[PDB]
Parts: structure tokens; C-alpha cells; sequence
């Protein structure tokens, strides 16, 4: 399975060179194109540029003078170089798989198959901060009528983004993140609830996996299933 | 070279989704379209203007001729509401802006409120967070507000606008951050949660 990993999200002071690599498994370099594209928060897609591990790259106009673009066919790696970040440069950056047919005359990259998850670059002088995690002890009153609701509170972090996984992903049904608030401190808060039949309360234990890679920590918050 | 998109096209539920993307002589290129649901990467849909991958239903369709490709959806469901982007290249990638689809005919849903007090945690490590967890509205628009006993408060208060959860429904949270003084001093709090013209109020107190 050929599977596609940007290097993970965080931080990047203005002005600096921002670089990234994606990792290819479950197949070589070799038989594809590689390009970034990238999406601004609340924007659409930007292609960066693309590379052959034979051939030279090509870049957008609008970036030509700041991007690079490598491959190293001994890491199945390909590399991203961005100089001189603004504000403007904060986005998700996919890695992204083109195919590579012939057609009209040429090999040519024939679609863009196979995308990353992305990572957030967030370019900002501030420092990381990493969340702190309080359980949200369920209510002895339902409001539904036989389901309880607990989770945990993920507070005060940066930058984006935090991922939350329930007793290590075992946990799903019932499960609602929710997407995170953006404080006047500038710094994030979000929330994690599990909600769960009455009569199948305690019967397990409880643990949020709550993941901020931007300062490569995580957290697993034990919640006791105890009303108060 | 540019291509144009529509900002948003909308569907009745079961029906059939046609979008529309142009550009000079278009049909002299070859079109791809993707889809790209909230919080997640966009996916190839149709390549070279009317090729599917195979992940890809049949009833999504392609076409590209003249000025004009179009991307149809039959039987559009609400889980096929998405970014969709059209793309080409032109001596270099060319993106369209991208078309929100909405479907549209959805029943309406009162909000769910879940209010949960300051853990006792983060009362020991001298803080107060009130957490009001808003779910399975629709349409997806809510104000909030915050109540001290019988008083508004102002300050403190962030709340999130609204994203689409997976039932096809919406979600939305609102904080209140109180000095643990100021959480201990009130006989209780309330958010309160008003959605087309309507209110649903929690109410929670300080306790042991």
C-alpha cells in the first residue's frame, strides 16, 4: 500500500526557510511524480510544484524565485524548501501523487491520485505552547434520557492543530471532537466527549489520547466515570 | 489562464448535482475535479475530464467540451456535501476557486447542550472553565449567551462558529473562563443557546 507522510505540523518563524519532507511506503519514488500543493486556512488549493526523481523540477510562476524541491531515492523522501515565510505562507501542505502516463505526445503527469492528511504550518515568532488536559466528569442527569456524556477538556495550546483518539482508537462510537476555539490570547482550547449508554457506564475505563505534535507532546487523560 | 467556478451550488436530497467550471478553449485541456469534505485532504474524483478511479461511484459524472467541463452528481446525498475544485494546466496548474454544495431540504433539529463545571483539577491549579458542548442542529446557526445567576456576562466568553458533524448535522462550543472565586461566588451559571428563534438554557452549580 503506498502510503504518503508529510513531516509533522507546527511552528516556523517569519522570514525563515520553511522545510518539509514527505516519506513514501509501500512502493518506490521512482514510478511517480511528486508535487506540494497547499491550502490556506479558509482558502482554496495552491500548487507548488512537482518533481520526476529523473527529471528536473518545476515550480509555480508565483513561487519560482522562493520553492525547491528534491528527492532522495534512498530515504523515499521528497523534500520541500520555502523561503522567506510570511503570514501568507501559514497553510496545510499536502504531498501529493501524480501518475504518470503518455499521452498527447510526451509522459505526462496524467492526475493528482493520491494526497496526504497534510500538515500545518503555522509562521508565527511566538513559542509553541502544549495543552493541558481536565476530564469532563459525566452528569448523573441525562437530558436524552439513559446516555451519559464525559470527555476531556484540551486547554490553552499552540499553534494548531491537537487530534484526540479514545482509549487509543479502540473507542469510536459515540465519539464527538469538536473543532477548537481560537481565545483573544491568541492560544487554542478545544473539547473531546464520548457519549455512552447509561446502563453501559464504568463498565470500561475512559482514556483520551490527546496528540499536539507542534510541541511533540501527548496526553492520555484518564476520566473516571464518576457524577457529582 | 484561470478557471471559474461557482461559489456554491445546492441540491434537493436524492437528486441530481450539476457543477460547472470554465475557462478560454477549456476543451482543449483535459479536466480533473476533486472533492474535499470538512476537515479532511481532497480526493481525485475524475480525471482527464470523465475517468473515475476506482473508489469512485458511477454516479458521479465528467464532461468537458468547448468552454465548460462539469462534474454531476446523481443522487446526491448529504454526505456528499464538499468542496469540489476543477483543475487543469495550462503551461502550469491551474485550480478553480472551488463550489461549496450544500443539500438542501433537511428536516430541522433542535440543538443538543451538554454544560459541564470546572473540573476539580483545574479548580486546584487555580483555574475555571465552563464548557457548553452545542450538537445535532440544523440548520447550522446558534448564538450564545452566558448567565452569572440571573445576570449577563460578557467577559470570558469564546464561542466557536459552527462545523458540520458526520450525521450531517452541526456542532458549536462555547467557553466561559471565571477566576475560581468568581465560579464559587454564584449560586450558578447557565448557557444559554438560541437557534431559529428559539432557546434551550442549561444551568449548573458550584458543588461539594
Amino acid at each position: 500500500q503506498v502510503q504518503l507522510q508529510e513531516s509533522g505540523p507546527g511552528l516556523v518563524k517569519p522570514s525563515d526557510t520553511l522545510s518539509l519532507t514527505c516519506t513514501v511506503s509501500g512502493g518506490s519514488l521512482s514510478s511517480f511524480y511528486w508535487s506540494w500543493i497547499r491550502q490556506p486556512p479558509g482558502k482554496g488549493l495552491e500548487w507548488i510544484g512537482y518533481i520526476y526523481y529523473s527529471g528536473s523540477p518545476n515550480y509555480s510562476p508565483s513561487l519560482e524565485s522562493r520553492v525547491t524541491m528534491s528527492v532522495d531515492t534512498t530515504r523515499n523522501q521528497i523534500s520541500l524548501k520555502l523561503d522567506s515565510v510570511t503570514a501568507a505562507d501559514t497553510a496545510v501542505y499536502y504531498c501529493v501523487r501524480a501518475s504518470r502516463s503518455y499521452y498527447w505526445g510526451s509522459y505526462r503527469p496524467t492526475a493528482f491520485d493520491s494526497w496526504g492528511q497534510g500538515t500545518l504550518v503555522t509562521v508565527s515568532s511566538a513559542s509553541t505552547k502544549g495543552p493541558s488536559v481536565f476530564p469532563l466528569a459525566p452528569s448523573s442527569k441525562s437530558t436524552s434520557g439513559g446516555t451519559a456524556a464525559l470527555g476531556c477538556l484540551v486547554k490553552d495550546y499552540f499553534p494548531e492543530p491537537v487530534t484526540v483518539s479514545w482509549n487509543s482508537g479502540a473507542l469510536t462510537s459515540g465519539v464527538h471532537t469538536f473543532p477548537a476555539v481560537l481565545q483573544s490570547s491568541g492560544l487554542y482550547s478545544l473539547s473531546s466527549v464520548v457519549t455512552v449508554p447509561s446502563s453501559s457506564l464504568g463498565t470500561q475505563t475512559y482514556i483520551c489520547n490527546v496528540n499536539h505534535k507542534p510541541s511533540n507532546t501527548k496526553v492520555d487523560k484518564k476520566v473516571e466515570p464518576k457524577s457529582c | 489562464y484561470e478557471l471559474t467556478q461557482p461559489l456554491s451550488v445546492s441540491v434537493s436530497p436524492g437528486q441530481t448535482a450539476i457543477f460547472t467550471c470554465s475557462g478560454d478553449n477549456l476543451g482543449d485541456k483535459y479536466v480533473c475535479w476533486f472533492q474535499q469534505r470538512p476537515g479532511q485532504s481532497p480526493m481525485l474524483l475524475i480525471y482527464q475530464d470523465n475517468k473515475r478511479p476506482s473508489g469512485i461511484p458511477e454516479r458521479f459524472s465528467g464532461s468537458n467540451s468547448g468552454n465548460t467541463a462539469t462534474l454531476t452528481i446523481s443522487g446526491t446525498q448529504s454526505t456528499d456535501e464538499a468542496d469540489y475544485y476543477c483543475q487543469t494546466w495550462d503551461s502550469t496548474v491551474v485550480f478553480g476557486g472551488g463550489t461549496k454544495l450544500t443539500v438542501l431540504g433537511q428536516p430541522k433539529a433542535a440543538p443538543s447542550v451538554t454544560l459541564f463545571p470546572p473540573s476539580s483539577e483545574e479548580l486546584q491549579a487555580n483555574k475555571a472553565t465552563l464548557v457548553c458542548l452545542i450538537s445535532d442542529f440544523y440548520p447550522g446557526a446558534v448564538t450564545v449567551a452566558w448567565k452569572a445567576d440571573s445576570s449577563p456576562v460578557k467577559a470570558g466568553v469564546e464561542t466557536t462558529t459552527p462545523s458540520k458533524q458526520s450525521n450531517n448535522k452541526y456542532a458549536a462550543s462555547s467557553y466561559l473562563s471565571l477566576t475560581p472565586e468568581q465560579w464559587k461566588s454564584h449560586r450558578s451559571y447557565s448557557c444559554q443557546v438560541t437557534h431559529e428563534g428559539s432557546t434551550v438554557e442549561k444551568t449548573v452549580a458550584p458543588t461539594e
